[PDB]
RNA sequence: UCGAGAGGAUU
């Protein structure tokens, strides 16, 4: 386990880390001293012998150089001290141990590496100072701070070894994660706070600020955009100037609580063709998530275009925040005077509630709740009472927090903050918990020796009426010191079991490789899954998309989907198709509409059986919401002029398309039926969106635009297959182990111990239960 | 390449949406009845108080770089005191023989509904707005 | 400002760290678990000073 | 009087100067402040050889302290950078050599002031190398304290440089800077709790600008042209030659570009 | 680090010219970020920056002792008497341009502690260096010019990428590669090695 | 401290017995020290077992008789509503260790954050001894120009932190600047 | 140095949690992290 | 509980219902009562559900309890990762635990199991039972220091 | 240990010209100037002065890395107008402004009596 | 451990004011705040060089070698 | 080479 599974190796590194936005994402900062020390054997070629002989002439003392030279016989030549180090005639086939230079593949590491995206290749950018420089948006798949964290580095020694880093283990290749079927890297603290204040409509910038901001994009077409305001003084919006970073052909729609097409609160987001239309950019728009901006550009434009998109976004937003500034004082925690007067009034009303309940309990007038002791009902009542006052006063603070409150803005962009931190800092920190209970009596019938015995009031049981800003009392300080040690214990405890759990998961599933038939097997060859993931698709190229066959009334299902050819009121208007009047009552053609409708009804039965809860937003391998907007944009569509399609092109074309969405190429009946089983849900989406009414009325396609939609969907599906040879069990083990490490916090076994009991299958569970229907 | 729309409006509501330099204006069309608009306006440049009367126009001109005016040679095509540039992102259809258009002046949004603008306000990106005193 | 409180062994300032223990010669009552056949116990750690 | 920038001086001193700077671009006064801090040449110690040290402080402590000692650089333009000259190590045309000797003869503790530094190298008739003493007592500056029986003997080789190489070649320190004391330009968004006017203090320069009558709208054409400033000097260079050489050094910097452009 | 668990390394060293400044020309010795403040709730760090400001101007020692009836509002009443923002903010100008910053900066003295960790004492590097005799593997620790361990958890993760040929170089050519001769019938390391 | 009945319940020590201690503090005549306080019966030695049977007041103003306009910014302190007092704490700051007593305003702080500094405050560079030059220990690190803290605990005086500190009053600006 | 002369090692059923009796005798917050938190504590 | 169910028109609407929750389990004699639905009843004890409802019904009971752990912290993991873990425990026919004595009892060569908890006595029994090793495992060839069949190592390269 | 020598901020190194001229691709009348061993002290004064000239279209500088001292400047001008001629007259406009400032300041200095 | 020459933030020479500072505190019996304002220190960056400083060199020379 | 201890890492 310590010399064979893992071992110390040459060509290694270790330093401290630091974040530099002007470093690119796939770039890494390798200092010269470590770069002078590490080496890569490069055989001499006729192309590079002019460069290689020059590097020997520089010498190993100053970079770029070379530490050794190997001839044909293999007797090593030490260039640190040799009498013929000056004059060397490099014959072909000799080996040169040159220093590591710019734009070379190196493996960037971190401890602990319980994650596939914790071992990624990096481009070398040699830098003068001593730390390992890295981009800001690589903190997420490494879980790194810059407080004291160290990172390692390894160097390839062969050509195939160099290729596997650059083409498989690169940063852009691992942007989208199989775990969580979403990206990992995203825009972070200063960029995330800067992008919010920049994209506000009140925020405006003048020409002198624009031109510096404009040139800061590295690859940029050189055109200055026409300003939003031109008459009094030409002014550019933050939304105007940010659109230069986003490439042409990108579209994004997002809706939340208040989202009109006017958006008075400027919430929501609509992006069309790389120029954002309205909204305030924040964590939901750019933080690594399902259907994020990075999720779009990685799938549509590609990895490298999305990787450079991290650079251009940071350099613009940091430059605005450079010349605007942002801070945080203690006035960002001080609340209004009258707001504070309500807050302690709210606590006193809660404390009076605890007094009057206690007098009711003291007189044995309490009605015992079923299934619990009478004393347990007292704790359940009072704990829920005090948490109400804390949550009310905390939400009373966020009412009074003005828009310039620097703590609120970091939460408003979601950079580093939550609601509860505002409650503990300003209004009231609240109750402390020791092993799920209040502060117990270590002393005889009292919690602390400054209190009389048998005092169950919140002041004696661990309620901190004062807030962090207001000032903790000695009793409240000690009770907080009592509860805080449990969290430090639980953090040290949970990290111990988590690393054991990840070990047990990896060593159980290490042989799980998708063979060259999609039969998930192991060394003996025992089949676990006949199709990987029960469909055969890679988790990276997977997006959540609503299929609306499930939802809606049967009448609204009809009005959206019923094309009756032989009707006057349930037939498509001939303003929606060239052959509208010609195709009417066509008996050889109306059979195709009803046969289509018959499978759509059977599809609605099939999905409503499986998805009983009614949720339609589900992970599916090919996005069609984005693809139709591409066809709407690549080919310019007007709603006035009708299509140029026969209905028989549509229905026979979709029926032709399903036969070609291949997952398995056996000619046998069992594999072909399994192929029909594998694409059944995806075809259920495809028939719902490529319907005869929907194509010609909702997004009025043409014949040329429709054949491209068939061309894109087939290619995107075929690319979004699991590549055989992928180790997936080791990938599956880290996919559960990494979010388990973030697990730290009605009497049900939950969290990590519940996860421990499930894996280490328990004869005697701590909390078993029955859910009866 | 000339004027696409002209009307005179009386404002009804000015709404500072938790902002300092931007307000959401609400105005119907005088000389008509079934025509109103909702528009975002920078207040600091042009102060728009209540009960104002704003002559509003939309043109297609008067891509390529924006050079500064540099002279009277690049003569402005406006006796107004406000101008903006936007994109046509949505044309709503409220009912038959009625139409509403949506513009985005770089995040500042514009609502406009009416009847007779169904010969202009095409799907082209190019769109202006001009507001007189 | 050196407050003492340490031994000097082979030139190295060794410090005797405190050790923690439960008190001897005290009667203690410990409830036993469910699968234990015995139900209770009374323990005293008897040792001469 | 001449067309362009204007200057009116409110108050002045031997080491402080308070002036208004009218009719300039904002980038000029900022860039002037940067060269004034950084690129003005001034002489200070850069090499020290140590004969004997019995002090409680290590030598690199003292070598650090000797760097920060202010040395007069009024006539520094006739002195040459040691990088430029043709001497072997350092000569009288580039460097200035100093020597320091102190012995704990007295029973009581004996200090080592800056005035006890002595000069060895040839002056060649230029006002250089004199350690400045702004002390009213006349004793220069603390370098070390010596008990009876302690001794200290070393040499100090001064060299020419600028603050970009090390901060000991610092001509000035803590230069004030304020424009628009009423924020009529709206260059900053005031963070307030109840009222911005009552919570924020009035600047002292508010009396020398016209107050904004709030009935008038925002001036959406005025850019910054009047800048209030104060310059503080250590004493190595008087306050007039602090700013004037900084104007000259910046003027020399742009001229090097024009010289580099003509050769291209 | 400061006295409130706020760690942090030096990201870069800026000179006084590049640094922002206040109206009195005062420059910050140390620049930190607002984004490390709410996640850890170190309010005393934020008050120590405020209280040390009033202690410096008054010249009297600042009392940050616990369980003392001393209010921020009482402290901020004193700082208003000294002509500043009561809650600690200061108008700051960008040193790069001289343009004012819209957000006024929290400015004040804060006692900071230089930690015992330094980069040069931790920087490590190795290629073809010393080898232990027992394992034929590189020696342990940076003190003996050793190498870093390409551990099992790294071997676990690098399997998921599919870099098999990278793993062989990492497991043979990087360290402890060996060549041995085995009999075909007697499949064990047995053979007399008369190579020459 | 020892609390006992007088006309009413109050502390044994008085303001007159305080001045004999401070007279000994100034002269640095009969001297008055800690052993003189205990011998005279004005203090007691309490462990965990004996303090089970006692009732302790926190501040010595809790013996004042009760009886409006008040400052809102102060902490809300509960009226104890108990009168059978036996002892009073010296000052509640004393429960902190030697390392955590360095921490300024630990009441206004998360309890892990008080723990977090008190585990690396022992790592900070500083002058451990005045005879560092004379002594020859294997590793020694000394700050060039140490400064006493501008915010001092009352307990720092008995820990000699002002007379022998381990850090400087760096001027700190919290600014989103340079992206670093 | 001052905090290394006031330290208790405990060789080893809920010991690590801060106890009520620990008021006034052991430090509430001063304790190491990770390996043995709460077992080693300072007076 | 709150539950969505189809209206006769077709739209999903919230149909509340009462549901009992317990603190014990013997599912073999709980579903055989009157007044309940014996079709959709559920326990959080998956070990009895394997005994009562079959092995494959334990699969979804295993996954749902794992899914409830993940979404408790607000997290999200794709289905194929957990279903890989659930089926690996399930495919033996019993509830093969991921532990020292749950799956290391197997026929998966010899050297793959030596990388886990019981190291020497597994080799001793392998020395006793004379187990020929397949040498196709990841940990088999990593110990052997060879290019294991891991993606890039699965396919050989040949010349035409 | 690894830190570079402090004189690299203002001493030109080995064969490094002070100004390197390169024309920007996909733009008319565009050039980029790789200023060497300079900083914000020189960049802002040129850029603010180019904006005063109403025959200049584009003028902006950027420090590629605060580690090094090499800021880049790119200019775009009207047809038949090389940016060097726009650069030199604007640079000379600073020299007239600086020299006028020095002469105006020295008179106020001598008038002041302290 | 001995009075620094200049403030690290600004750079004004403060090393010369120490011999006056203690004598300003002793023979004049002045307040610390008025002592720093008298000696020309008006910004708080240079002000904390003298107030916060503890002159440890007096203890170092007490050791006879 | 071995055993022991004090830390640094995971918000
Ligand atoms: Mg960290
Ligand atoms: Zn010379
Ligand atoms: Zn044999
Ligand atoms: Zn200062």
């Amino acid at each position: 386990r310590g010399n064979l599974m893992g071992k110390r190796v040459d060509f290694s590194a270790r330093t401290v880390i630091s974040g530099d936005p002007n470093l690119e994402l796939d770039q890494v900062g390798v200092p010269k001293s470590i770069a002078k020390t590490l080496t890569y054997p490069e055989v001499v070629t006729p192309y590079n012998i002019d460069r290689l002989t020059q590097l020997v002439r520089n010498g190993p003392n100053e970079h770029p150089g070379a530490k050794y030279v190997i001839r044909d016989s293999g007797d090593r030549i030490d260039l640190r001290y040799s009498k013929r180090a000056g004059d060397i005639q490099l014959q072909y086939g000799w080996k040169v141990e040159r220093h590591i230079m710019d734009n070379d593949p190196v493996l960037f590491n971190r401890q602990p590496s319980l994650h596939k995206m914790s071992m990624m290749a990096h481009r070398v950018k040699v830098i003068p100072y001593s730390t390992f420089r890295l981009n800001l948006s690589v903190t997420s798949p490494y879980n790194a701070d810059f407080d004291g964290d160290e990172m390692n580095l390894h160097v390839p020694q062969s050509e195939e070894t160099r290729a596997e880093l650059s083409q498989l283990c690169a940063v852009p290749l691992q942007i989208v994660s199989p775990q969580s079927n979403k990206p990992c890297m995203g825009i972070v603290q200063d960029t995330l706070c800067g992008i919010r204040k920049l994209t506000l409509r009140d925020t405006f910038i003048e020409l002198d600020q624009v031109l510096n901001m404009l040139y800061w994009v590295p690859d940029w077409d050189g055109v200055i955009p026409t300003p939003a305001i031109i008459k009094p003084k030409p002014l550019w919006s933050g939304k105007q100037i940010l659109s230069v970073a986003i490439p042409n052909g990108i579209h994004l729609q997002r809706f939340d609580e208040g989202t009109t097409l006017l958006s008075p609160k400027d919430n929501g987001m609509l992006i069309i063709d790389g120029q954002i239309i309205f909204g305030v950019v924040e964590k939901k728009t750019v933080g690594s998530s399902n259907g994020g901006l990075i999720h779009v550009v990685t799938r549509e434009k590609g990895p490298q275009v999305c990787a450079k998109l991290f650079g251009n976004i940071q350099k613009v937003v940091n430059f605005w925040l450079l010349h605007n500034g942002f801070s945080t004082g203690i006035g960002d925690t001080i609340a209004d005077g009258p707001t504070m007067r309500e807050i302690t009034e709210t606590i006193a009303e809660a404390k009076k509630k605890v007094l009057d309940v206690t007098k009711e309990a003291q007189a044995n007038l309490l009605t015992a709740k079923h299934g619990m002791t009478l004393r347990e009902s007292f704790e359940d009542n009072v704990v829920r009472f005090l948490n109400e006052a804390r949550d009310k006063a905390g939400r009373l603070a966020e009412v009074n927090l003005k828009d310039l409150n620097n703590v609120k803005q970091m939460v408003m962009a979601g950079s580093k903050g939550s609601f509860i931190n505002i409650a503990q800092m300003s209004a009231c920190v609240g109750q402390q918990s020791v092993e799920g209970k209040r502060i117990a009596f270590g002393f005889v019938d009292r919690t602390l020796p400054h209190f009389s015995k048998d005092d169950y009031s919140p002041e004696s049981k661990g309620f901190v009426e004062n807030s962090y800003l207001r000032g903790l009392t000695p009793q409240e300080f000690f009770f907080h010191a009592m509860g805080g040690r449990e969290g430090l214990i639980d953090t040290a405890v949970k990290t111990a079991e988590t690393g054991y759990i990840q070990r047990r998961l990896v060593k159980a599933l290490e042989d799980i490789m998708v063979h060259y038939d999609n039969t998930t097997r192991n060394s003996l060859g025992n089949v676990i899954q006949f199709i990987y993931g029960e469909d055969g698709m890679d988790a990276a190229h997977i997006e959540k998309q609503s299929l609306d066959t499930i939802g809606g009334s049967d009448a609204a299902f009809e009005k959206r989907y019923r094309v009756d050819l032989l009707n006057t009121d349930h037939t498509l208007d001939p303003s929606l198709l060239e052959s509208g009047s010609e195709i009417l009552g066509d008996l050889k053609l109306q059979v195709l509409l009803d046969e289509e409708y018959k499978q759509l009804v059977k599809d609605r039965k099939f999905l409503r059986e499986v998805f009983v809860d009614g949720e339609a937003n589900w992970p599916l391998p090919v996005n069609i919401r984005r693809i139709i907007q591409n066809a709407q944009q690549t080919f310019h569509i007007d709603h006035t002029k009708p299509s140029d399609l026969t209905i028989k092109d549509i229905v026979l074309g979709v029926k032709d398309l399903q036969e070609n969405l291949l997952v398995l190429r056996g000619k046998n009946e069992i594999i072909q039926n399994a192929q029909r089983d594998a694409v059944t849900l995806f075809c259920c989406l495809l028939r719902s969106r490529l319907a005869t009414r929907r194509v010609l009325q909702e997004y009025r396609l043409t014949k040329q635009a429709f054949d491209w939609v068939l061309s894109n969907i087939e290619a995107q599906f075929l690319r979004s297959v699991v590549h055989p040879g992928e180790m997936v069990g080791v990938l599956a083990a880290q996919s559960i182990g990494e979010p388990a490490t973030q697990m730290t916090l009605k009497k049900v076994t939950s969290g990590v111990p519940r996860l421990k009991e499930i894996l280490n299958v328990a004869k005697n569970m701590k909390t078993p239960s029955l859910t009866v229907y | 390449s000339n004027t696409l729309f002209d009307d005179i409006f009386q404002v009804s509501e000015v709404d500072p949406g938790r902002y300092n330099k931007v307000c959401r204006i609400e105005a119907a069309s005088t000389t008509q009845d079934q025509c109103k608009l909702t528009l975002d306006i920078n207040v600091e440049l042009f102060p728009v108080a209540a009960q104002d009367s704003l002559t509003v126009t939309i043109a297609s001109s008067l891509t390529r770089s924006w050079r500064p005016p540099q002279a009277g040679d690049r003569s402005l095509a406006d006796d107004y005191d406000y101008v903006m540039y936007g994109t046509a992102y949505k044309f709503e259809e409220v009912s038959k023989d009625l139409i509403a258009v949506y513009y985005s002046f770089g995040g500042l949004l514009m609502r406009l509904e009416g009847n007779y603008r169904n010969l202009n306000n095409l799907k082209q990106e190019n769109a202006y707005l001009l507001i007189r005193r | 400002f050196d407050m003492g409180g340490y031994f000097i062994i082979n030139g190295s300032e060794k410090v005797l760290i405190a050790q923690e223990r439960s008190a001897g010669n005290i009667v203690q009552v410990f409830k036993k678990a469910a699968p234990s056949p015995i139900s209770h116990v009374a323990e005293i750690r008897s040792a001469l000073e | 009087s001449e067309e362009g920038p204007q200057v009116k001086i409110r108050e002045a001193s031997k080491d402080n100067v308070d002036f208004i700077l009218s009719n300039v671009d904002l980038a000029m006064a900022n860039s002037l402040r940067r060269v004034m801090i950084a690129e003005i040449p001034t002489l200070a110690i850069d090499s020290v050889e140590v004969e004997t040290n019995t002090t409680v402080l290590a030598d690199e402590f003292i070598a650090h302290r000797l760097g920060l000692i202010p040395l007069q650089s009024m006539d520094i333009e006739q002195l040459e950078y040691s990088r430029d000259c043709f001497c072997e190590d350092h000569c009288d045309k580039c460097s200035v050599v100093l020597t320091l000797q102190a012995f704990g003869e007295s029973e009581s503790t004996t200090n080592v002031y800056s005035k006890d530094l002595v000069i060895v190298s040839n002056l060649m008739g230029r006002n250089i190398g004199h350690p400045i003493i702004q002390d009213k007592e006349g004793n220069g500056v603390l370098i070390c304290k010596l008990r009876k029986g302690q001794e200290l003997k070393l040499t100090c080789v001064a060299k020419k440089g600028i603050a970009k190489e090390h901060a000991k070649w610092g001509p000035a320190a803590a230069i004030e800077f304020e424009y628009d004391p009423w924020n009529k330009l709206k260059h900053t968004d005031y963070w307030y709790e109840q009222d911005s006017a009552k919570e924020w203090p009035q600047s002292k320069n508010c009396e020398y600008e016209d107050p904004p009558n709030e009935g008038d709208p925002f001036d959406y054409k005025a850019q910054a042209d009047t800048f209030y400033m104060n310059v503080e000097s250590v004493g190595s260079i008087p306050v007039d030659q602090v700013v004037v050489r900084g104007i000259d050094t910046l003027q020399k910097k742009v001229a090097s570009i024009l010289l580099a452009l003509t050769q291209m | 680090a400061s006295r409130h668990g706020q760690k942090g390394t030096i990201g870069i060293t800026y000179r006084r010219e590049d640094m922002p400044f206040t109206a009195e020309g005062i420059v910050p010795d140390l620049i930190i970020n607002p984004h490390a403040i709410p996640s850890r709730m170190t309010v005393a760090h934020l008050i120590e920056c405020l209280l040390s400001k009033v202690a410096a101007l008054s010249g009297n020692e600042g009392d940050a002792s616990p369980f003392t009836d001393i209010t921020v509002e009482g402290i901020s009443k004193l700082l208003r008497e000294h002509g500043y923002q009561s809650r600690g903010f200061e108008v700051m100008y960008n040193g790069h341009t001289g343009k004012k910053l819209m957000a006024q900066i929290f400015f004040g003295p804060t006692y900071y502690q230089r930690l015992r960790h330094m980069v040069d004492d931790k920087i490590h590097a190795r290629a073809r260096g010393p080898m232990q005799v027992l394992t034929r593997q590189p020696v342990e620790g940076r003190s003996r010019d050793g190498g870093l361990r390409f551990g099992e958890m790294e071997r676990d993760c690098m399997i998921a990428h599919g870099a098999a040929s990278f793993l062989k170089e990492r497991l043979m050519e990087a360290s402890d590669a060996f060549r041995v001769h085995i009999c075909g019938i007697c499949g064990l390391m047995t053979v007399i090695a008369k190579l020459n | 401290f020892i609390v006992e009945d007088d006309g009413h319940k109050e502390l044994k020590v008085r303001k007159g017995h305080i001045a004999k201690l401070m007279a000994t503090e100034y002269q640095d005549v009969e001297e008055y020290t800690w052993s003189s306080l205990l011998n005279e019966g004005l203090v007691e030695y309490i462990d965990a077992e004996e303090e089970e049977s006692i009732l302790i007041a926190m501040q010595p103003e809790d013996l004042e008789p009760a009886e409006l306009d008040v400052d809102p910014a102060k902490r809300i302190r509960v009226s104890h509503h108990a009168t059978t007092f036996t002892h009073c704490e010296i000052h509640p700051s004393m429960i902190l260790g030697v390392a955590a007593s360095i921490i300024p305003f630990p009441d206004h702080n998360q309890s892990p954050r008080n723990t977090y500094q008190s585990a690396m405050g022992k790592q900070a560079m500083g002058v451990f001894l005045t005879n560092y030059n004379v002594r020859m220990d294997t590793m020694a690190n000394i700050l060039y120009y140490p400064q006493k803290p501008l915010g001092t605990t009352r307990a720092m005086e008995y820990l000699k932190f002002r007379e022998l500190p381990a850090g400087q009053n760096a001027i700190v600006a919290i600014a989103c600047y340079s992206g670093y | 140095t001052l905090s290394h002369l006031r330290r208790t090692n405990t060789p080893i059923a809920k010991p690590r949690q801060l106890h009520n009796t620990h008021w006034g005798l052991v430090c509430p917050a001063e304790t190491p992290e990770g390996q043995a938190c709460g077992l080693v504590k300072n007076l | 509980y709150d539950r969505k169910v189809p209206s006769p028109t077709g739209e999903y609407v919230k149909e509340p219902e009462w549901v009992l929750e317990t603190d014990g389990v013997n599912l073999s004699e709980v579903m055989t009562v009157p007044g309940i639905d014996p079709t959709r009843i559920y326990t959080n004890s998956f070990i009895d559900i394997m005994e009562v409802l079959g092995i494959e019904a334990g699969r979804a009971a295993l996954y749902k309890e794992v899914y409830n752990v993940i979404a408790s912290d607000g997290s999200y993991v794709n289905y194929r990762h957990m279903a890989l873990l659930v089926d690996v425990m399930t495919t033996q026919g019993g509830l093969t635990s991921v532990t020292r004595h749950g799956f290391n009892r197997s026929n998966t060569g010899a050297l793959m199991r030596c990388s886990f908890e019981e190291t020497v006595e597994i080799l001793f029994e392998a020395g006793a039972s004379a187990e020929l090793d397949d040498c196709r495992g990841v940990s088999e060839n990593v110990i052997l220091g060879q290019m294991a069949p891991i993606g890039t190592g699965a396919f050989d390269v040949m010349i035409d | 240990m690894n830190a570079p020598d402090r004189f690299e901020l203002f001493l030109l190194g080995e064969g490094e010209s002070k100004l390197k001229i390169d024309p920007d691709t996909k733009a008319p009348n565009a050039v980029v100037i790789t200023f060497e061993k300079e900083d914000h002290t020189l960049g802002n004064l040129i850029r603010a002065e180019l904006l005063n000239d109403r025959k200049v279209l584009f003028a902006a500088y950027k420090v590629e890395h605060p580690f090094f001292a090499r800021f880049k400047l790119r200019i775009q001008t009207t047809e038949g107008y090389d940016p060097k001629d726009a650069l030199k007259n604007a640079c000379n406009s600073i020299i007239n402004k600086l020299g006028a400032l020095k002469t105006n300041f020295e008179t106020e200095w001598n008038l002041q009596t302290l | 451990m001995i009075v620094p020459v200049r403030c690290f933030s600004c750079g004004k020479v403060v090393g010369d004011k120490w011999e006056s500072y203690l004598n300003l505190l002793q023979e004049d019996e002045l307040d610390e705040g008025t002592a720093l304002s008298r000696l020309g220190l008006k910004r708080y960056c240079c002000r904390r060089m003298i107030l916060t400083h503890v002159d440890l060199i007096e203890k170092f020379l007490r050791y006879n070698p």
